[PDB]
């Protein structure tokens, strides 16, 4: 089906002309618009208070990156490098070896954020929860080279954010 | 456990410190360098070896679906201890 | 209406590559090898033109791995080696060609491993 | 056919069929071959020198009457002969219905314009030049239409580098903005991701 | 909306509408940022017999395009790609704005 | 009769059938200068002779719609004039003729 | 006749001028060509499907559908009836959110600002359904070539319920500032008219046809997902110009609204994604406990899913007109080639006919109008 | 000559008397799916892999085993010989360990193409699976065989390649394991292509552990320069 | 045989009097163009550029090339014609901001491992 | 044990939707 | 907290005077909230 949007046919008796001609000498639909806009004048405006209130987010949103580990406090990354084969933009470089007492771990672990597209991907490609992207998005930087992260500032992102990344992952979790 | 370099930076837990001669180390100079304090070597290292009556335990990190695979670790070599190869905990059969 | 001219073709003026990526550079055609770690051959089929590996060098920040050669990445699939030959030729890159390398047939016999007097006798299986 | 597969129609597939031979007796001058996709999409292959009529034929036969240029884009086989695949997709909103029309090209062999047959080919056809570098005979205007200024190289061809020749910078010894040898601080990564254990055996190809 | 009576009568007036029906900012009617668990339902091919993958596998059903009159290898009414497309109808539900 | 046929830049033909009748009589003209043996010449001259068929025998406009199967008679002869000048075209063109010459031995093959 | 140059979306506009006629328009493009053609034929599929969220980054999820159906046509897999409705639902949302964007810019480009803020706020709660459902704002990704990545939260559909049931006065406040106000109408009444042929001819689709009187929509002739289950009607100008326009696009807002109430009412239970673990990822706990799951989740996440050789046409009925990709695989995991067609293109190349002989400040309408992101005309 | 006629999916090929299905297969171009058959080693038939029907035949044959005789119609497409493969490859999957991000065979590894390709893609086995000991034969192979698919193409090589019989199976039924039975290194020449030969990731390269992965690499075709062999 | 389809010209003579034609006008040009742009360099070397343009192509002896070439070359004529350039895309012409590569084998040698 | 539970609408489903154009007339000739 | 406001304003956070080393009076910023009450700020959550 379909609908006609301007084929409405103006009257042409007098009442009709008459009522038109006094709209277009009286303005009276600019004062219909200035009456709208009046009425909006006096109702609550929509703007909040930052950075006091903040805008409403979810456990699925995904901010900046953190690197997890267990609650023994051993990190969960095991070098699998399927974050790295999955990232569209390649953003990311690891490097491993096996460590002192022959557990895979890497070496080498470096995000580029100015690369980055902020995806999940990689979040979702890890089989063991390592590589999260979490809820922070205020670090905004004053030179290009901080937003070149390795893994120490990764795993530095998840040891200060682990709190509400694990409580976010506990909400989110059942979806995946 | 985080050591010092004989310079005095401080040691990553990779091993990775520039020597006396690395020009790089201007990089730091009225900066910072980035180190995480908690060594997960150190960390998996105090963990106690648990203790199972079976020959085959199975591990997932703990958790459920919130850990690793589920793997099958065996238990026969009484000389060492069973080793996950995701978490890395240790298991050992009750020998004695 | 049909030139009908006798010269061989030659579209390197027209491509737009810097000339010292065409004088220098060189291909080469082949079947890429069979993995050994895989039993698989579907990765044989084909024939591949590769350009020779200029410098990699190490970045002074982030350690990551810096090239200069904008044709480092650049690998082109072919039906036949005469196909890639007449792609080079007109491209005007020097090139190496090495023949097709086929597994050559086998006589498997599992009855030979339980042999009266050779010494195809199996100690177990 | 469980739930996880999707549906074969077969009144349209027998449709196209019926009007790809239909497009085939009408016009044997040009029409080489005739395909009809297993998911109902009817494509003609046809010598080169039929694009104005085979094209005016289906914008103007009854039957046909293909009034829309759907998109007109080209596709690189650096393995044939002639290396260039011109597509053309058209849509028939009288019949409701969908055409590809294919042809082949080369470096040096131009093509003629269809903007006598379809305006929308006039920027689309630009668009090949500026990629492929096909060129399009009695054209109102061909020039570059995506690249840069003097630009050297058309980048969809399948031999020009992802990453190109030159990159552009600022210099404050000459005060503007320059080009240079590109040089990247990271190397784009290649990926073999092709795994041996072909997968379609559908499409085996015989081992000559 | 904590806004005294003459105002909200202001604004409606000047508006033409009741504003206070349909307000445009959100409160308390909207659901709660905590919820309970959920459950997801499996998958039709969840099954654990007469489940092979041979018979639901839509890839391999995939087959190369049929071709008529390959070049290279009567009455005969004239044909159509299509049936003409029929006539649309003129929305019983509002024709005219 | 209607005004406003609803499509912009077309406008409302009065006295329809006859534009059609002479239209359809141009085609079959110029169809009779093409070889009888040509697909396109005989599949035109079936269609042409079909609804010459069905314009001579309705009067009605709106009926006549119905039937045509195009709707908007004048969007039937805009659909005359662009067959008209495709036939006249396709004389000049001559496309019954064999192929120009079959494409290289693997110009269609894919994959590769 | 003087040559003029509207330099820095951003566009480029070279016109010459005979006194305030404008004789000749001709727009300079390729300020915002990525190359993104060519970067998709070095990543797999899964990895190509973010670059659509960025060709139309005004209408994300309708490129993730077009995208998705392509590959499901190349794959001969079909998504499940939940998915589906989760797409058409999402969709209908997009294309509010496009018609907003449409709308507020040009009159805001007229002149008249106010709307802009109006229904930018609605734009926001809009965004919240996508970073709630997904996870960002506006480049998602969320609908996938198997179905769509997530569930829904479990309670996001009365908060959808709740935002469209107040959103027609929305609508009205905007039609109250534009639809009748005669400067509005001075502005795009008779202004770029094209003609039913014309407009046909030189590949327009979408509300340039059906500005028109064209009688065309690929979501009624062409339905793909579920849109062949839902009810709407399809606004058709009379006079071609600006205004008709207009009152399409505003008509599209409120059949959508249609539509979103009906697939909030029919929505059905199930899964999301085809259950079949050789194209869409199995779930996160079967891959943790089960073998197959985690070989497949491993093949699937590092070299992706090998796709049947052939080459499709697929277009949508996007909110800016016919949206359409050229997809051709050799048989790999990755795509041999992605030809993107926008009707921004065609748009922006029969803009030098749509301004012949009219005013400078008439060609901002007609640009407007038009509504050329150029995202998707660069690519 | 003495060729003899078969037929590969209706597909005429002329073989040589004593040639198998699977060769014959391959010559008209398809390659059946395997994992114990390697074309440099004595035939062994355990995986039972490359179960392949033979028409008018109730019962499928193992392709690298069977030799083929005149009039055949191999049918590898068969909706039988399919099932085959499925079931083959489920009891293989049933026992194996979820290892794949820390096995060095990650995305070159037979068992995940042939599971990708003629599997299915998911598992009904609702058992614990089997854990064995690894074993150490030296320091330049490392050793875990709860990986392992006991293929005996190890020990195949070691005795007949290299000449070296100290691999073995010691067990019986589904705790049969392959190894030594003592502490014993596997020392010789040869040793390093006990890694080539493994499908899985029971056995692999000590120096190269946890290293890198499969697709990141590029592969440069030269020469050895050890020795004059070349 | 070896018979193609021509763009153009038929023969080598046409395709120099095109190759003449297309010179005329960029040397009419040079001068235009280097007090519009507002360059810093003589209209003698902007000529001088051009010449080597020209001669860089001197080896081509399809004529179906040649022509093409001359496409291209009004191409950019008409660029630089309609001031669709910018001052830095005259330049780029130039490599003024590139350091000298030199050719020697033992400057080669030093510098790097390039052949 | 548990049963399914997913976004769902209620039932009943929900409550008609406002979508046609209100332009109101304030009424003076 | 107060409920009675829209959604966004329902919850709000008074900055401190002295975050770790400098004076934070004026200079305030909202990456000064720690990540649990940054979860129940974001209304990521109904619970504090
Ligand atoms: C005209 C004279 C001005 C009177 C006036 O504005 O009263 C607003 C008063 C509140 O109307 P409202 O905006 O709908 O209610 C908002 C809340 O009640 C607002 O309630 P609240 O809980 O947010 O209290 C905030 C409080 C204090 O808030 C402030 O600190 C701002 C006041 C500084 C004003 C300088 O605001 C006031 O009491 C002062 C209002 C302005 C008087 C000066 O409206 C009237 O009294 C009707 C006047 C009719 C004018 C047409
Ligand atoms: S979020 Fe996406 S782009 Fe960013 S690192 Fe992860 S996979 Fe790569
Ligand atoms: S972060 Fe996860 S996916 Fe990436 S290498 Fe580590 S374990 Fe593998
Ligand atoms: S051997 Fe293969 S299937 Fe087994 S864990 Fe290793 S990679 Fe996975
Ligand atoms: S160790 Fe490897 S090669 Fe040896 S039997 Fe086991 S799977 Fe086969
Ligand atoms: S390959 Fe034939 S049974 Fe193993
Ligand atoms: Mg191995
Ligand atoms: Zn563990």
């Amino acid at each position: 089906t379909y609908k006609f949007v301007n084929m409405r046919e103006p009257s042409m008796d007098m009442k009709s002309v008459t009522d038109r001609a006094a709209q277009t000498l009286l303005w009276t639909e600019l004062v219909r618009g200035l009456g709208m806009t009046l009425s909006y004048l006096f109702r609550e405006p929509a703007t909040i208070n930052y950075p006091f209130e903040k805008g409403p987010l979810s456990p699925r949103f995904r901010g900046e990156h953190a690197l997890r580990r267990y609650p023994s406090g051993e990190e969960r990354c095991i070098a699998c490098k399927l974050c790295e084969a999955v990232c569209p933009a390649q953003a990311i470089t690891i490097e491993a070896e096996p460590r002192a007492d022959g557990s895979r771990r890497t070496t080498r672990y470096d995000i580029d954020m100015t690369k980055c597209i902020y995806c999940g991907f990689c979040q979702e490609a890890c089989p063991v929860d390592a590589i999260v992207e979490g809820p922070n998005f205020e670090f905004s930087t004053e030179t290009h080279e901080e937003l070149l992260y390795n893994k120490e500032k990764l795993l530095n992102n998840g040891d200060k954010w682990e709190a509400e990344i694990a409580a976010n992952i506990q909400a989110d979790y059942l979806y995946r | 456990g985080v050591r010092t370099s004989p310079t005095g930076e401080k040691v990553t837990h990779t091993g990775q410190a520039y020597d006396d001669g690395d020009y790089r180390r201007v990089r730091f100079s009225d900066r910072q360098k980035e180190v995480n304090e908690n060594f997960a070597i150190d960390l998996i290292a105090e963990q106690p070896v648990s203790e199972v009556g079976s020959r085959v335990i199975s591990c997932d990190g703990g958790g459920g679906a919130l850990g690793h695979p589920r793997v099958y670790i065996n238990l026969d070599k009484e000389t060492k201890t069973g080793t996950c190869g995701y978490c890395g905990l240790q298991f050992r059969q009750p020998h004695h | 209406q049909l030139i009908a001219v006798d010269e061989k073709l030659d579209i390197t003026t027209l491509t737009g590559v810097p000339e010292e990526h065409i004088k220098t550079r060189k291909v080469r055609i082949f079947v890429p090898a069979r993995n050994n770690m895989q039993s698989g051959v579907n990765n044989t089929k084909k024939w591949k033109m590769e350009f020779d590996t200029r410098e990699r060098w190490e970045n002074p920040l982030m350690g990551w791995s810096s090239t200069a050669d904008p044709l480092s990445n650049l690998v082109l699939t072919f039906s036949t080696k005469e196909d890639a030959v007449a792609f080079a030729e007109k491209n005007g890159w020097s090139f190496d060609v090495e023949e097709r390398k086929v597994p050559k047939p086998k006589s498997k016999s599992y009855g030979a491993n339980f042999s009266w007097n050779k010494r195809t006798r199996v100690s177990t299986k | 056919t469980r739930p996880t597969i999707r549906p074969r129609n077969d009144v349209v597939h027998k449709q196209l069929s019926a009007f790809g031979q239909y497009v085939a007796e009408i016009l044997p001058k040009y029409v080489q071959q005739v395909q009809v996709s297993c998911f109902n999409e009817l494509e003609i292959f046809i010598h080169p020198d039929g694009v104005i009529p085979v094209l005016t034929f289906l914008r103007d036969h009854t039957n046909a009457q293909f009034k829309s240029l759907a998109d007109l884009t080209a596709v690189d086989v650096p393995t044939r002969q002639n290396r260039f695949e011109i597509v053309y997709n058209l849509l028939s909103l009288r019949f409701n219905s969908r055409i590809r029309v294919k042809t082949y090209t080369d470096e040096l062999t131009p093509i003629e314009s269809s903007v006598t047959v379809y305006k929308a080919a006039n920027w689309y056809e630009r668009e090949i030049w500026d990629m492929f570098g096909v060129f399009f005979a009695n054209h109102p205007d061909l020039r570059r239409i995506l690249t840069d200024y003097g630009f050297e190289g058309h980048p969809f061809r399948k031999d020009f580098p992802l990453s190109g020749y030159v990159e552009l910078r600022y210099d404050d010894e000459v005060k503007r903005v320059v080009a240079e040898p590109v040089e990247l601080a990271q190397e784009f990564r290649k990926f073999d991701l092709n795994s041996p254990w072909e997968a379609f055996p559908a499409y085996r190809q015989p081992p000559e | 909306a904590s806004a005294t009576r003459v105002i909200q009568l202001l604004r409606n007036w000047a508006s033409g509408r009741d504003l206070q029906a349909k307000l445009q900012l959100r409160y308390q009617e909207i659901s709660k940022r905590t919820q309970p668990p959920p459950k997801l339902p499996v998958g039709p091919s969840h099954k654990l017999s007469n489940n092979y993958y041979c018979t639901r596998d839509g890839r391999r059903e995939a087959m190369p395009p049929s071709i008529v009159m390959s070049s290279q290898k009567t009455e005969k009414k004239a044909v159509t790609p299509a049936p003409p497309i029929k006539r649309w109808e003129l929305s019983k539900d509002q024709p005219y704005l | 009769l209607k005004k406003t046929t609803g499509l912009v830049g077309l406008a409302v033909c009065e006295t329809p059938h006859e534009r059609l009748k002479i239209l359809y009589t141009k085609i079959l003209d110029v169809l009779g200068q093409i070889p009888k043996n040509a697909a396109y010449r005989k599949y035109t001259e079936q269609i042409t002779n079909e609804k010459l068929g069905m314009v001579k025998a309705e009067p009605d406009v709106k009926k006549l719609e119905e039937q045509l199967q195009g709707g908007q008679i004048e969007e039937v002869i805009l659909q005359a004039e662009n067959e008209l000048s495709l036939a006249r075209k396709m004389l000049r063109w001559k496309p019954w003729e064999p192929l120009v010459e079959e494409p290289p031995a693997n110009q269609w093959k894919w994959p590769i | 006749n003087l040559t003029l140059n509207f330099g820095p979306g951003v566009l480029r506009l070279v016109m010459e001028l005979s006194g305030e006629m404008v004789r000749k328009c001709d727009p300079h493009i390729g300020l915002l060509h990525r190359g993104t053609e060519k970067l998709i034929e070095y990543k797999t599929y899964l990895q190509a499907l973010p670059y659509f969220d960025r060709l139309d980054y005004v209408s994300m999820m309708c490129n993730e559908q077009a995208y998705s159906l392509a590959v499901e046509k190349l794959l001969n897999i079909q998504p499940p009836p939940r998915a589906q409705w989760i797409r058409v639902l999402f969709g209908e949302i997009t294309r509010l959110l496009n018609h907003i964007m449409a709308v507020t810019t040009h009159a805001l480009d007229i002149g008249a600002m106010t709307p802009f803020f109006w229904m930018f706020e609605e734009r926001e709660k809009m965004f919240e359904f996508y970073e709630r459902v997904s996870g960002a704002r506006m480049h998602a990704a969320y609908i996938r070539p198997g179905g769509v990545h997530q569930d829904l939260p479990l309670g996001l559909l009365d908060d959808i319920y709740e935002f469209s049931k107040n959103f027609s006065f929305r609508i009205d406040e905007l039609e109250e500032m534009l639809t009748n106000n005669r400067i509005w109408r001075n502005r795009t009444v008779d202004i770029g008219v094209v003609t039913a042929e014309d407009a046909l001819n030189y590949g327009f689709s979408g509300v340039m046809l059906r500005g028109s009187g064209i009688q065309w929509d690929l979501r009624k002739t062409q339905p793909y997902d579920v849109y062949d289950q839902v009810e709407f009607d399809v606004p058709i100008g009379s006079r071609g110009d600006c205004y008709d326009r207009y009152l399409c696009r505003v008509e599209e807002m409120r059949q959508s609204l249609r539509i979103i109430s009906q697939c909030l009412n029919k929505m059905p239970p199930g899964e999301i994604k085809v259950d079949d673990a050789k194209v869409s990822p199995p779930k996160r706990a079967e891959m943790k406990t089960s073998m197959e799951s985690l070989i497949h989740h491993f093949k699937l996440y590092t070299e992706g899913y090998q796709v049947p050789p052939g080459a499709t046409y697929t277009a949508i009925e996007a909110p800016k007109g016919e949206f359409g990709v050229y997809l051709v695989s050799d048989g790999s995991s990755r795509p041999y080639r992605c030809k993107i067609k926008a009707p921004g293109f065609a748009h922006l190349a029969g803009l030098d006919k749509m301004s012949k002989g009219h005013m400078l400040a008439d060609v901002v309408a007609i640009i407007g109008t038009q509504d050329i992101v150029f995202g998707e005309v660069d690519r | 000559s003495n060729l003899i006629e078969v037929f590969v999916d209706g597909q005429s090929v002329m073989v040589e008397p004593g040639t198998t299905v699977l060769q014959a297969c391959e010559k008209v171009g398809m390659q059946i799916p395997r994992f114990c058959y390697h074309e440099r080693l004595s035939v062994a038939g355990n995986c039972r892999m490359c179960l392949v029907e033979i028409e008018k035949a109730p019962k499928v044959v193992a392709a690298c085993a069977m030799p083929v005789m005149k009039g055949w119609n191999i049918l590898t497409n068969s909706e039988k010989s399919k099932k085959a493969r499925e079931g083959v490859m489920e009891f293989l999957l049933a026992n194996h360990p979820l290892d794949c991000p820390i096995c060095d065979q990650g995305g070159e590894c037979d068992l995940q193409d042939q599971s990708m390709m003629f599997g299915s893609d998911r598992s009904r086995f609702l058992e614990g699976k089997r854990a064995v000991e690894d074993k150490n034969i030296g320091p330049l192979v490392k050793t875990i065989m709860t990986r392992c698919i006991q293929c005996t193409r190890c020990i195949r090589f070691a005795s007949e390649i290299a000449g070296v019989d100290d691999l073995g199976t010691t067990g019986r039924g589904n705790d049969m394991q392959v190894g030594t039975y003592i502490e014993k290194m596997f020392m010789s020449e040869l040793s390093g292509n006990i890694i080539d030969i493994c499908p899985v990731g029971a056995l692999t390269s000590k120096p190269y552990a946890f290293t890198a992965r499969p697709w990141e690499t590029r592969k440069t075709e030269s020469i050895d320069v050890m020795d004059a062999v070349g | 045989g070896t018979s193609v389809k021509p763009i153009f010209s038929r023969d080598m003579n046409e395709a120099k009097r095109r190759v003449r034609e297309l010179y005329r006008a960029w040397y009419r040009e040079v001068p235009n163009t280097v007090h519009l742009f507002q360059l810093d360099i003589s209209v003698k070397q902007g000529r001088d550029k051009v010449r080597e343009m020209f001669m860089k192509n001197a080896h081509v002896t399809d004529p179906r090339v040649v022509d093409l070439l001359v496409i291209k070359g009004k191409m950019e004529l008409e660029e630089t014609i309609n001031v669709w350039k910018q001052r830095t895309h005259i330049m780029r012409f130039f490599h003024e901001t590139e350091a000298p590569r030199p050719t020697d084998f033992l400057s080669k040698f030093y510098v790097g491992h390039d052949p | 044990a548990s049963k399914v539970k997913q976004d769902m609408p209620p039932p009943g489903g929900y409550g008609p939707i406002d979508y046609k154009r209100n332009l109101p007339r304030r009424g003076l000739s | 907290e107060d409920n009675k406001q829209f959604f966004g304003r329902h919850r709000w956070v008074i900055y401190t005077t002295e975050m770790n080393g400098r004076d934070t009076f004026w200079d305030v910023d909202g990456s000064m909230v720690p990540p649990e009450w940054h979860r129940w700020l974001h209304c990521m959550t109904d619970d504090p």
